[PDB]
């Protein structure tokens, strides 16, 4: 199943003292049912201010259970299974009850009191805990427990629990966080009679959680994991006031063999190009990516709004970055962009390198999708993965086509509507981009429109792939030339047409017949074709050899009309 | 014939990844059969180096026994357990296309499959639904005998060699004496085991004796025309024993365990009285249990003599098929004697090679597109070259294994041990316009029969280009065969330096 | 609960003597030749001896198939001959009115200390049974008139239909399903599949038959089409509607 | 492909020395891989909380199954007997066809101790009971040799129980998406498999599977609900037979898929194209006028990436009818053998907004779809209309566009 669903239902977190194990903090407080199916200052002033987020259907009287209680479990016995001997910690704890997988990377103490190898009450704890386990409780379906389970602790889990362990080993940190946990408990519970007077279980509950996470910080950070690893979202997550860290777990939202939506469901809009953003992030661990421009996911203040939470210090990472998501557009190739790195810092040179991080950076945090620098030359049709109907991305009370024409009017009011734009583009046959703009005062902002589309997946491009064929008359010429070193009628209708798969990798004759299909063109067409005979093969799109070879397209257009009755071109995505 | 295979009485181990849970033996002794879920490999005993031919067949359950026909006028029929069905392939068709019929009874998995001996064309099928069902490949449409111990699923059925219609089968503890005439009425229930039977067999020559072993380490010889109850001999190991046969030849059996002992096959003499095993030679080697072994006859073709000469093929766990010669000491150990005058002659059988894959309105002659291209890169074939370990560098094949995984970007168009034939590509600074540029080359190679035993070099043909010169092309030959001839002196292996040189990497002296 | 009930456990078999396969059976049609056997495991015997009655049960399933598919032959042996019935074509009106055997005399024997007469039919099926007309009729008619509650209960999942359905042919031989009022269908236990294929779920049909052999059929002309522009038209004009 | 077992081990509470390993198989296996039974002993005898359950945790490179049973009762000592069946794959592997013979086998042996104690007084000892008012080593070694090498056994163990594991694959649900507008095709024959056990709806819907009738035209000519058959459609689709497909009409837009060079690398697509795309005989469908012996492959090549995104069947039918006339090709056939081996596609036409006078539910049912952005398939069949009459019905409506998407 390519739709993303990061099968989550809480955390916890669990110690375990020198007085036995213990449950800190878990952050939803629902009931299996639910989930498988001074006084107020600081705390209003936090909620107002956006300090607080935390859900509030977790928190409603039919889907509230007590604080004492996780899925049927005391937190005694949660606490004691979640927490395994020495054998069993600094390594993955996969344990599955029934449907129900508990899944952490426990951290435990090493024989001396070393966390991590290169009030007075908060120096007791730290002196006295051995271990801390953040536990994932998750719900995959007996299909796909292999695969979630295995993302959710390579991209969550893991990173997290490495930071949590060093901050714990540099400044104590989870010794002190669960400590004020516990103080807030212990004072919200026997002290602060504000708690007495509400009505209501969840209620109370909610109270209680608002408090602990006004005065903690990673009770915080927990809770927008779940919050946002269940929405399918990045968590930003502040640790340790000095330290950010960004969780996500990818979505495949790119294709390149039509995956059949009828019977494997596909997110909508999804971005059904033979140019992947994942090419380049396998090849991270040819083609090069300055060739390519990037094309932001989003409006670029909001951008920026989103990358002043990747980094709680102004560092040169989120200056580069903020500078170059201003000063971007798709249009140009990356390579022309290098003029921003060259001022704001004093081939292989080291901007080249920035610039690769920075738009790896921008389009695995899913803000810019790379693509060909887009121009009015280029073939665009609508792709069949087009956010048409459904409600929303991942239905499967308005359709997403009236949706995305509401936000083209709004953005774009100077110009037709979304679905006259679209009708223009695939009623008559593909053709050039260009035929639609109606004059050069509106050639700009059409392109914008044009970018938009390929920002939210109604409009791919139509690459050109060009075969070779050889006919019979080249082999009986190429026959007479070997003998220099039926018979009765002639049948106009037939020709012995052969297509050479792979010119590169060819044989004698196979050579033979495609250097005698230019026996008799100038020598520019023969330097055109000896240049560019090799990525003849039915997979390589020209547009991307007129970008790296650096030919014109008008000398493509005349080594095609040229050879007419031996190239044979394949029109797709 | 059999007499020019270079891998008899030469230790030989293969390596077949895959998961294979069974095995069995062309009669001929040319061809090895190994099943697995994905369907069957066919390997070719005397060019171990060809790829093995696969005909294509997805099951999810394991399969459990593979067995070669014995019928000597229809050597491509090979049966093949797939779960409540069984499957006699055949050869002589497509590779994937090679199923000619399905024998569809029973109800749950089939368990063993035996041939008999006497009428090769008979089959019995024990499933472990407690059916025995007795099977026609004339008419493979129903069982002409079904019977049934309605307790305990079947572990092996096997036939009488001198009674044409007795067959024996294993059920829990406890064996079943069956014949055809009578029919679901056993003529002797052996009731003497107290662990169940894993093994069950029958002795060539004697009339009624049955061996059967056993998972408490005992192997129980039953002379059943005698008393049923108790048995003749009982032999008491340290392991529990899997597969437990008679000898072809002398007097003496083979054992092996599932698990304990050395995961070796012991062999033991035959010349009421419990006592202890006491092996005369144990093939030593096979890290992981060992799944079956198999016994490779050779003799000559109208002699009245009989000088056949034995090998044992074991296919084990760990993924390893090994050839064990037999030595002459223990034709002697054992009672076994080349006999003077022989009651019957032998059977012959065809020495073909069920490897290579066969030849197969109106259309119009042509060619749609090139061959070339639409190759698939043989890099299949050098992790197989890389599990050959016949008896640095000992062969050609291990020279062409280690040649291809030191340069992974020198693509192999074909490789050809058996033919000494090796044609590869491969990208090369030989252009006298732009040295920087590369060009693509289609180097051939052709080997003689001493290969580094003599000073004959490879004869190194390279096809014509239009990119290459005549001069680069006389002096890349010259090149290659001076490296050739300078390198056989000292009778090493010429390939790792000829490729280099060829690619352009270094120079060596 | 404690209660004080008094069991009585019978299987129920019928064989079936053709040697037709069941794939060649046409539905709503009893089996034509089919032998009837019953086996009572336990008599009237009281749930506190419970343990010993289950191992009684368990014995007497691991001995069945030995007493019904081995049969006895003059010449001085046995044959391993004989097909149990499936549950669509077995003899389920002749368990029921084997059933209503016991209770047909009112003035029977007293049981001075149970009262009820309970029956239920422990089926493999998913309520789907073929029956005969006038077995159907007089099935009816006796069970319309004597003191017992029949609950049927199915191992098998709920399937798409109602339960329970009864496939017959009346006299001209027309199809006719029907569900029967005196029958109490109860069922024993994302997506479950509710419906049984039990050549796939098995793969007991390999790769080379299981191909297809009906393809597309071939485009054909209406005799009243006269160029290729008329029969697309009439192509897309009818590409809609059902005959 | 089933993951073979490693370790397969039963485990007792003893009342005096503790939860121990009682067999197991291969011996000696766990010592000599590694696994310590001391670290999750507690998993494998819990307290009662966790018992009746499929504990499934991970140990090393070692997935370790298990479904502990605790008896309580007075007869036992301290009032409670505690087993466990404990079963060990390697980690990179999928369990989940081997979870449920091992909870079925752990419920089986708790009923069977329940009902005449066959696992405790198998140990011989006095100490597991009050004392106030079989062999499991060879059962366990024929579970492992019968699971590693048949998948399956009937392993007795009295005189009227018997261990009886098969294992099955384990498959993905079928999809919910589909429609009244798909046609399904069918890789397998279907008129082999109908046996006895069937669903009356599905044997009615096998005959009128042929590649060319929608769901709702089944529908109406076996008699059926529409809802059953869609879900007897989802069931075939379950079992990996059923694949679902586009209506065939003359006005779509069938185009080129990124797989079409697959009708030149796959050595076996050409050929079965040629001889299929071609009518028996000379037939009179390739002799009527525009107006008023096989294929080549490379005809077939040039035809199938002749068609474009805009470019209609009559369209295209009409610019190329010389040469589907001389090769003698069936233009239905030859868009379904593309849209079968996924190297064509089909460009769906969605009326989005910006006569005979139908009723009220038709009316009702037109402006539901056309609120839902529904394609024209889906009208022509609610509807039971073509496309010109929809069409000329949606003009009078209001002002439209179509979308070839």
């Amino acid at each position: 199943e390519c739709l993303p669903n990061s099968c989550l239902l809480g955390v916890h977190l669990v110690i375990s003292t020198h007085s036995g194990p213990q449950i800190v903090y878990h952050y939803p407080p629902s009931n299996t049912a639910f989930l498988t199916n001074e006084e107020d200052m600081e705390v209003s002033a936090m909620l107002q201010d956006g300090k607080i987020s935390m859900n509030e259907i977790f928190f409603e009287e039919e889907n509230f259970q007590d604080i004492n209680k996780i899925l049927e479990f005391d937190n005694d016995f949660v606490a004691e299974f979640c927490s395994p001997e020495r054998e069993m910690c600094n390594t993955r704890f996969e344990f599955t009850v029934d449907n129900f997988c508990f899944l952490g990377l426990p951290i435990h103490v090493d024989s001396q009191g070393r966390w991590r190898k290169s009030e007075r009450e908060k120096e007791d704890l730290g002196k006295n805990m051995n271990m801390f386990h953040v536990c994932f409780v998750m719900n995959p379906h007996l299909i796909e427990y292999n695969k979630r389970i295995d993302d959710m602790y390579q991209f969550v889990v893991t990173r997290l629990s490495l930071l949590l362990r060093y901050v714990q080993s540099k400044t104590s940190y989870i010794s002190s966080e669960c400590h004020i946990i516990l103080k807030e408990k212990e004072r919200v519970l026997k002290h602060s009679k504000t708690y007495q007077s509400i009505r209501g279980a969840g209620n109370k509950g909610k109270y209680l959680y608002q408090r602990i996470l006004a005065k903690s910080s990673l009770a915080r950070a927990l809770t927008e994991c779940v919050d946002k690893i269940q929405r399918n979202e990045i968590a930003c997550l502040e640790i340790n006031d000095d330290k950010v860290i960004s969780l996500q777990i990818p979505i495949q939202n790119e294709f390149e063999k039509m995956p059949n939506f009828k019977l494997q469901p596909v997110l909508r809009g999804s971005y059904l190009t033979s140019i992947l953003n994942m090419k380049f992030l396998e090849k991270s661990s040819n083609d090069d990516l300055l060739n390519y421009a990037l094309l932001l996911l989003d409006e670029p203040n909001n951008i920026i709004s989103s990358l002043e939470t990747f980094s709680y210090q102004d560092d040169i990472g989120t200056i580069i970055l903020k500078h170059l998501v201003r000063n971007i557009q798709p249009n140009i190739p990356l390579r022309s962009y290098r003029y921003l790195i060259t001022d704001l810092l004093d081939t292989n040179s080291l901007e080249s390198s920035i610039l690769r991080s920075c738009a790896l950076h921008l389009m695995y945090w899913r803000h810019a999708r790379i693509v060909i620098p887009l121009s009015s030359k280029y073939t665009y049709i609508v792709s069949p993965l087009a956010p048409i109907q459904g409600y929303t991305i991942d239905d499967y009370r308005v359709p997403l086509i009236y949706q995305n024409s509401m936000l083209f009017r709004s953005k774009f009011p100077s110009l037709p509507s979304l679905p006259i734009f679209l009708s223009l583009l695939s009623t008559d046959k593909p053709q050039a981009y260009s035929n639609i703009i109606p004059s050069r005062e509106h050639k700009p902002v059409y392109l914008n429109a044009l970018a938009w589309l390929i920002q939210y997946g109604y409009v791919t491009q139509l690459l050109t792939f060009i075969n070779i064929r050889v006919d019979k008359h080249i082999k009986m010429a190429v026959d007479e030339d070997l003998e220099k070193e039926f018979e009765y009628d002639d049948p106009e209708m037939q020709h012995d047409y052969t297509i050479i798969l792979e010119p590169e990798r060819a044989t004698a004759i196979e050579k033979r017949w495609l250097y005698r299909c230019i026996y008799g063109q100038p020598s520019d067409i023969q330097i055109l074709f000896n240049k560019l005979l090799k990525y003849f093969n039915g997979k390589v799109p020209m547009e991307l050899v007129i970008i790296k070879e650096e030919i014109s397209r008008h000398d493509l257009k005349k080594l095609l009309n040229a050879l007419d009755k031996y190239l044979i071109e394949i029109h797709h995505w | 014939g059999p007499y020019n295979s270079p891998t008899f009485g030469k230790s030989l181990s293969l390596k077949v990844d895959g998961g294979f849970n069974a095995v069995s033996i062309n009669p001929s002794g040319r061809d090895i059969v190994l099943a697995s879920r994905q369907g069957l490999y066919i390997i070719d005993l005397d060019d171990p180096f060809t790829p093995p031919r696969w005909l294509h067949h997805i099951t999810p359950w394991q399969v459990a026994d593979v067995q070669w026909s014995p019928h000597p006028a229809k050597p491509y029929w090979i049966v093949s357990t797939s779960n409540q069905k069984a499957i006699i392939w055949n050869l002589a068709k497509s590779s994937s296309n090679a199923i000619e019929f399905v024998l569809h009874g029973h109800s749950r998995a089939i368990t063993d499959i035996n041939f008999n001996p006497q009428h090769p064309d008979v089959l019995a099928t024990c499933s472990v639904d407690t059916y025995v069902h007795a099977w026609d490949m004339r008419s493979p449409h129903r069982p002409f005998y079904s019977t049934s111990s309605w307790r305990s699923a079947a572990s092996q059925v096997k036939w009488n060699y001198k009674d044409p219609n007795v067959l024996a089968s294993s059920h829990g503890n406890d064996i079943f004496v069956w014949d055809l005439r009578k029919g679901s009425t056993p003529l002797c229930s052996l009731k003497g085991h107290v662990s169940s039977v894993n093994s069950i067999d029958f002795n060539r020559f004697k009339y009624s004796e049955i061996m059967s072993s056993s998972n408490d380490g005992t192997v129980k010889f039953w002379d059943y025309s005698k008393s049923t109850t108790e048995s003749k001999r009982t032999v008491t190991t340290n392991f529990p024993i899997w597969r437990g046969r008679y000898l072809p030849f002398g007097e003496g059996y083979c054992i092996m365990p599932m698990v304990g002992g050395n995961n070796a096959v012991y062999l033991i003499n035959l010349c009421n009285k419990k006592t202890k095993l006491q092996p005369i030679y144990a093939f030593k080697g096979h890290s992981d249990r060992v799944i079956d072994f198999l016994w490779r006859s050779r003799h000559t073709c109208d002699g009245d003599y009989d000088d056949r000469e034995f090998q044992l093929v074991t296919w084990s766990k760990d993924c390893d098929l090994k050839l064990w010669p037999i030595s002459d000491s223990i034709y002697g150990k054992v009672n076994f004697d080349r006999g003077k005058r022989l009651e019957e002659k032998l059977p012959d059988y065809d020495y073909c090679s069920y490897n290579k894959e066969p030849e197969n309105f109106r259309r119009l002659r042509e060619n749609f597109v090139t061959t070339s291209g639409l190759k698939k890169n043989k890099t299949n074939h050098i992790t197989w070259l890389s599990g050959i370990r016949m008896n640095k560098i000992q062969n050609l094949g291990e020279e062409v294994s280690a040649i291809g995984h030191k340069f992974p970007k020198v693509v192999f168009e074909k490789i050809s041990v058996s033919t000494r034939e090796l044609c590869l590509t491969l990208n090369g600074p030989w252009s006298e316009e732009n040295p920087d540029d590369y060009i693509f080359l289609r180097i051939s190679i052709n080997f003689p029969l001493n290969y580094p035993n003599k000073g004959d070099p490879p004869k190194f043909t390279i096809e014509e280009n239009s990119n290459l010169t005549m001069s680069k092309r006389q002096e890349i030959l010259s090149n290659l065969a001076t490296i050739g001839q300078k390198y056989t002196d000292s009778n090493l292996y010429c390939l790792e330096p000829c490729i280099r040189f060829v690619l352009g990497e270094k120079v060596s002296l | 609960v404690d209660t004080h009930h008094t069991i009585t456990i019978a299987f129920a078999i019928s064989m079936d003597l053709s040697d037709t396969s069941f794939k060649d059976l046409t539905p709503g049609e009893s089996l034509k030749n089919s032998q009837d056997y019953f086996r009572i495991v336990v008599d009237q015997v009281s749930i506190i001896h419970w343990v010993d009655i289950m191992e009684t049960l368990r014995e007497e399933f691991m001995e069945i198939r030995k007493d019904l598919l081995n049969k006895q032959t003059d010449k001085g042996y046995s044959v391993a001959n004989g097909r149990f019935s499936p549950v669509i074509k077995s003899n389920f009106l002749e368990l029921v009115n084997f059933a209503t055997t016991i209770l047909t005399d009112p003035f029977k024997q007293l049981d001075l200390r149970h009262t009820t007469t309970h029956v239920m039919i422990i089926s493999p099926g998913s309520g789907l049974f073929d029956v005969d007309y006038s077995l159907l009729r007089l099935t009816g008619k006796k069970l319309l008139s004597l003191e017992m509650t029949m609950d049927l209960i199915c191992l098998s999942k709920a399937p798409l239909h109602i339960v329970p359905l009864f496939r017959y042919r009346d006299f001209e031989n027309k199809l006719h399903h029907c569900v029967p009022l005196w029958l109490s269908v109860f069922f024993w236990n994302e997506w479950t599949p509710r419906c049984k294929i039990y050549d796939l779920q098995m793969m007991g049909i390999t790769e080379n038959e299981l191909i297809r052999e009906v393809d597309v059929e071939y485009l054909q002309l209406n005799k009243k089409v006269k160029s290729l522009s008329e029969f697309m038209n009439d192509y897309d004009k009818n590409a809609f509607e059902v005959k | 492909g089933f993951v073979p077992i490693h370790t397969i081990f039963y485990s007792v509470f003893h009342p005096t020395e503790g939860s121990k390993i009682k067999y197991e198989f291969p011996p000696n296996n766990l010592k000599n891989h590694g696994i310590n039974f001391n670290t999750f002993k507690n998993y494998i005898i819990p307290k009662p909380i966790l018992c009746h359950k499929l504990i499934t945790f991970k140990y090393g490179t070692y997935r370790i199954v298990c479904y502990p049973v605790t008896i309580n009762s007075p007869i036992y000592a301290r009032n409670f007997f505690s087993f466990n069946f404990v079963f060990v794959f390697p980690y990179d592997c999928e369990t989940s066809p081997y979870e449920p013979a091992i909870t079925r086998l752990g419920k089986m042996f708790k009923v069977l101790e329940e009902q005449n104690q066959l696992l405790s007084k198998s140990e011989r000892d006095p100490v597991f009971f009050d004392l106030k008012v079989f062999s499991i080593q060879d059962l366990l070694m024929r579970i492992f040799q019968d699971l590693n090498n048949y998948s399956e056994c009937l392993i007795p163990i009295d005189e009227g129980n018997a261990v009886d594991i098969k294992i099955f694959p384990l498959l993905r649900p079928p999809t919910t998406c589909v429609s009244l507008e798909d046609v399904p095709l069918s890789s397998v024959n279907l008129k082999k498999i109908i046996d006895v056990n069937w669903d009356p709806t599905m044997m009615s819907i096998v005959p009128y599977i042929d590649g060319l009738n929608s769901i709702a035209k089944i529908s109406k000519l076996s008699n059926s609900d529409p809802g059953l058959v869609i879900e007897c459609i989802r069931h075939l689709i379950y079992y990996k037979c059923v694949t679902l497909s586009d209506i065939f009409q003359f006005s779509n837009i069938y185009a080129p898929s990124s797989l079409i060079r697959n009708f030149l690398t796959d050595p076996l697509m050409a050929s079965d194209c040629q001889s299929y795309v071609t009518f028996p005989e000379v037939s009179k469908i390739s002799n009527l006028p525009l107006n008023k012996f096989l294929p080549t492959r490379s005809c077939l090549f040039d035809l199938y990436r002749s068609l474009s995104q805009g470019q209609t069947l009559k369209t295209w039918y009409e610019s190329k009818y010389m040469i589907l006339k001389e090769n003698n090709i069936d233009i239905r056939r030859f868009i379904t053998f593309g849209l079968e081996k996924r190297i064509i596609y089909r460009c769906y036409s969605f009326p989005v907004m910006i006569m005979p006078k139908l009723s009220d539910e038709e009316e009702g049912i037109l402006e539901e779809s056309i609120r839902n952005a529904e394609t024209f398939d889906k009208i022509c069949v609610l509807l039971s209309k073509p496309k010109l009459e929809v069409e000329s019905y949606l003009n009078e409506l209001g002002e439209f566009k179509v979308i070839n998407s």
